[PDB]
């Protein structure tokens, strides 16, 4: 995120960070056991880290969850990114709690103009 | 962890959803209908690498993943990400069976 602000820690409840050693993509909890993120962001391994704020340091409130599946869009397109979305499935549930939470999914698209939230770990 | 650029916190940023003329505009030949632009066409305020599949939420609601861009902040050139809107049954049934 450029130009953007730091988040209060653990408000934006469910945004999770994708890691594979590292940090590498974020994502959305849709339910316990389920993250939405980006298609091009498929590893053949990822572990789902829910609760963080400091993604180097151990606070207390972290889950390190690993996939069980991993569901890329059949219909994605590596070259133009079109349908660029995936599902995440966790191995075991997460705990859902105040730091650790849902993310509704939209009852319409959104009108020019709305203003929305965004966030993440990428560079500023 | 963070590695040698991301940040160790967790960063936020208020943003508009943006017309589809200005983001075929932006972007010409390179806008399916499963896309939408967020940001601001005067640049300085957008998502950038290692933010990708990260959320859009907009009134409660998930509208948008993180996807893609020219460069970061650029002007004319905002964020496009993943239309959420279209495929809420994609999502829905495919964690209904798995
Ligand atoms: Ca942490």
């Amino acid at each position: 995120i450029v130009g953007g602000y730091t988040c209060a820690a653990n408000s934006i409840p469910y945004q999770v960070s994708l890691n594979s050693g590292s940090h590498f993509c974020g994502g959305s909890l849709i339910n316990s056991q389920w993250v939405v993120s980006a298609a091009h962001c498929y590893k053949s391994r990822i572990q789902v880290r829910l609760g963080e704020h400091n993604i180097d340091v151990l606070e207390g409130n972290e889950q390190f969850i690993n996939a069980a599946k991993i569901i890329t869009h059949p219909n994605f397109n590596g070259n133009t990114l079109d349908n660029d979305i995936m599902l995440i499935k966790l191995s075991s549930p997460a705990t859902l709690n105040s730091r650790v939470a849902t993310v509704s999914l939209p009852r319409s698209c959104a009108a020019a103009g709305t203003e929305c939230l965004i966030s993440g770990w990428g560079n500023t | 962890s963070s590695g040698s650029s991301y940040p160790s916190l967790l960063q936020c940023l208020k943003a508009p959803v943006l017309s589809d003329s200005s983001c075929k505009s932006s972007y010409p030949g390179q806008i399916t209908g499963n896309m939408i632009c967020v940001g601001f066409l005067e640049g300085g305020k957008d998502s950038c690498q290692g933010d990708s599949g990260g959320p859009v939420v907009c009134n409660g609601q998930l509208q948008g993943i993180v996807s893609w861009g020219y460069g970061c902040a650029q002007k004319n050139k905002p964020g496009v990400y993943t239309k959420v809107c279209n495929y809420v049954n994609w999502i829905q049934q495919t964690i209904a069976a798995n």
